[PDB]
């Protein structure tokens, strides 16, 4: 039935209407053969290097750790074309599409960053691109909508349901069930029905591969912990994958705590949600006691996904990775600290990861520890958000 | 209880196909929904397909998406739906009742516990829209243990292995979506599948007559009924009269 296990332990699966299974089966098969095709890997690595900017730097923070025994490195995915790690995987999914003979791309977006990444890969490679967006998210992110239009993509608003990302994930799928002969669904994170949690990890894993080689070159030892924020899980599993077998390396994923776990307004399904079945997978999720699916909350729109990739749920259950949460305020403070001490404006999403590293360092300043934070994007997109809060406070 | 077999037995001695409306429970309110269902039954519906409002129905078009929202606006919950189900069954002991569920509502309080509650209120079948046959093992096993028939959709892009599986695992009836129809009907009859109900775009009497002629045991009106409810939201007595008109027209079409 499938070439690969669709499950990570008890999490994962292919919970889709029957009509979508041939699309998933066709996609798994093309992915398996692309993975064995040197020509595909060469074209992929070519685009990553000559178009997207890989490999990205690994920056040692000079000032931020002063007065402690923490050495902090930032994997600089903010330096990637597009400003975020999303670019890696959409270039891969678009080559996959062409390899299948598809001519059209479908995607869902909320904050707009996945829409922009999908529109740029689609323009580069000659694919027609249509993007679904929750109308609430549409006008809240009209800069990103204009970007997508500039790159030629068609943007389609969703008012159904709460008119957010999760209601965008639904209308793209109905489109695909009718159009999958000619069109490819470019899912935006390491979640959803199999083979997508597998495909996105493999198209993001160069982050951890590069980090490993760069850290060995610079410090001659593996890090004590690598730390990444966890919205859907793609940037974190891309950092984690190459270290999973180096059991001396801590894996730390950072879910958004929003206004605080105890307030119920967060986006931390992995540690504070409950297993259910939605969006084609069995996974922890934000749900009511009746089993309806709630929204995440986080000050960073990019961590708005009310579930989490199934491989993260698996790694937690076996204790290979640890998952924590960081509140809005903690992430804001980390944002300000990185600008003032290193001259780097991080995405508010990435700021959650940094904010946890700063906690590890500050709670135990005499502990010698080598930490890598995946800086999953830059924060230009967030200066307006951070500005309004700061003057609303003083 | 085997209401489907009895229904299909009497329908065949009377050379009729089945007409099966779909409706969302609690749309547009709880009490209007119960009057709608009583109207559908008395206008000649042979069985009922009932949906439980779910937040994220990725397998449903816009007409149903709005029905769900109307029901949520009315405060409808799964617990209230099961209460409604017991009332309906109390008034109409012989009509078969199938639920259209989404997996999370079945998974929520335990899969066995869900199918136990169906049997307790006298539900006859359950279709889980987002559980393909490949994933269905825990669901259909729980259904069989509680004398619930598991319903599977047979889609237009079905290959032979799918039909074999659908024929072995399903009971009650086969949910047909639109390779030629008569060939699909025949392969299913070859493999001893449950009787096939055609459920794609059934809006007019002539389509009901086509499906029976093509060899299907009947037709499900997947959304044409929800649009009569949407069209007539402001005048409830108009809504019922047009529901009565439509249903009896569609059910007359099934007597070939
Ligand atoms: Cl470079
Ligand atoms: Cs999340």
């Amino acid at each position: 039935t499938t070439l690969l296990n669709p499950y990570f332990g008890e999490f994962g699966g292919m919970y889709v209407p029957q009509i979508l299974m041939p699309a998933l089966n066709q996609l798994e098969e093309a992915f398996v053969s692309a993975q064995k095709d040197p020509e595909f890997q060469a074209q992929f690595a070519d685009l990553l290097k000559n178009y997207a900017g890989r490999p990205t730097a690994l920056t040692k923070c000079q000032n931020i750790t002063a007065g402690t025994r923490t050495t902090l490195y930032l994997k600089r995915e903010d330096l990637l074309h597009g400003g975020a790690h999303k670019t890696n995987q959409v270039l891969g999914q678009a080559l996959l599409a062409k390899r299948m003979g598809k001519s059209e791309i479908i995607a869902e977006t909320g904050a707009g960053q996945h829409g922009v990444a999908s529109a740029l890969a689609s323009a580069l490679l000659g694919l027609k691109c249509r993007i679904y967006m929750g109308a609430k998210d549409v006008e809240r992110q009209s800069p990103n909508v204009f970007r997508m239009r500039l790159m030629g993509a068609e943007v389609i608003p969703v008012h159904s349901g709460s008119a957010t990302l999760k209601d965008a994930c639904n209308e793209a799928l109905r489109d695909w069930s009718g159009s999958y002969e000619t069109a490819h669904y470019m899912l935006g994170t390491a979640a959803g029905p199999h083979p997508y949690p597998t495909i996105v990890r493999e198209f993001q894993r160069m982050i951890g591969e590069e980090t490993k080689a760069q850290i060995l070159d610079k410090e001659g030892r593996l890090p004590d912990a690598v730390i990444a924020c966890v919205g859907g899980g793609s940037n974190a599993i891309g950092m984690f994958a190459d270290f999973i077998n180096d059991t001396s390396v801590g894996l730390i994923g950072v879910e958004p705590g929003g206004h605080g776990i105890e307030t119920g307004e967060h986006g931390a399904p992995l540690k504070h949600g409950r297993v259910g079945i939605y969006f084609g997978m069995k996974a922890p999720m934000m749900q009511t006691a009746d089993g309806q699916i709630e929204e995440s909350y986080s000050i960073s729109a990019g961590l708005d996904f009310p579930s989490v990739g199934p491989q993260h749920a698996y790694l937690n259950s076996i204790g290979r990775a640890d998952y924590v949460s960081i509140t809005d305020d903690e992430a804001l403070e980390a944002f300000k600290t990185l600008c003032r001490h290193e001259g780097i404006i991080p995405a508010l999403e990435s700021s959650h990861a940094l904010a946890h590293a700063l906690k590890m360092m500050r709670e135990q300043p005499e502990k010698e520890q080598l930490l890598v934070v995946n800086l999953s994007g830059r924060g230009d997109k967030d200066i307006f958000t951070v500005h309004d809060i700061l003057k609303a406070r003083g | 209880m085997e209401r489907y077999e009895n229904l299909f037995a009497q329908l065949n001695d009377r050379r009729e196909g089945a007409f099966v409306p779909f409706v969302t429970l609690g749309d547009p309110g709880i009490e209007q929904s119960l009057k709608i269902i009583d109207t559908l039954i008395d206008a000649g519906a042979d069985a009922l397909e009932l949906g439980v409002p779910f937040s994220d129905p990725l397998a449903d078009g816009p007409t149903i998406q709005n029905a769900n929202l109307r029901a949520f606006a009315a405060g409808v919950t799964p617990a209230q739906c099961f209460e409604m189900l017991a009332l309906i069954r109390e008034k109409h002991p012989t009509i078969p009742i199938g639920l259209l569920m989404y997996a999370n509502l079945v998974f929520n309080n335990g899969i066995d516990a869900f199918y136990a509650r169906c049997e307790q209120v006298g539900v006859d079948s359950v279709l889980v829209a987002d559980v393909p046959v490949e994933e269905s093992a825990p669901f259909r096993q729980a259904a069989l243990r509680h004398n619930i028939a598991p319903i599977f959709i047979c889609p237009p892009n079905a290959d032979d292995d799918l039909l074999r599986q659908v024929a072995s695992y399903g009971r009650g009836y086969t949910y047909l979506l639109s390779l030629p129809l008569h060939h699909l009907i025949e392969k299913l009859k070859e493999y001893h599948a449950a009787p096939a109900l055609q459920g794609f775009g059934i809006s007019s009497p002539e389509q009901v007559s086509a499906a029976v002629r093509a060899g299907a045991a009947g037709a499900i009106s997947g959304s044409a009924i929800v649009k009569i409810i949407e069209k007539n939201l402001a005048s409830p007595k108009q809504m019922l009269a047009e529901l009565r008109s439509f249903v009896s027209a569609m059910k007359a079409a099934s007597r070939a």
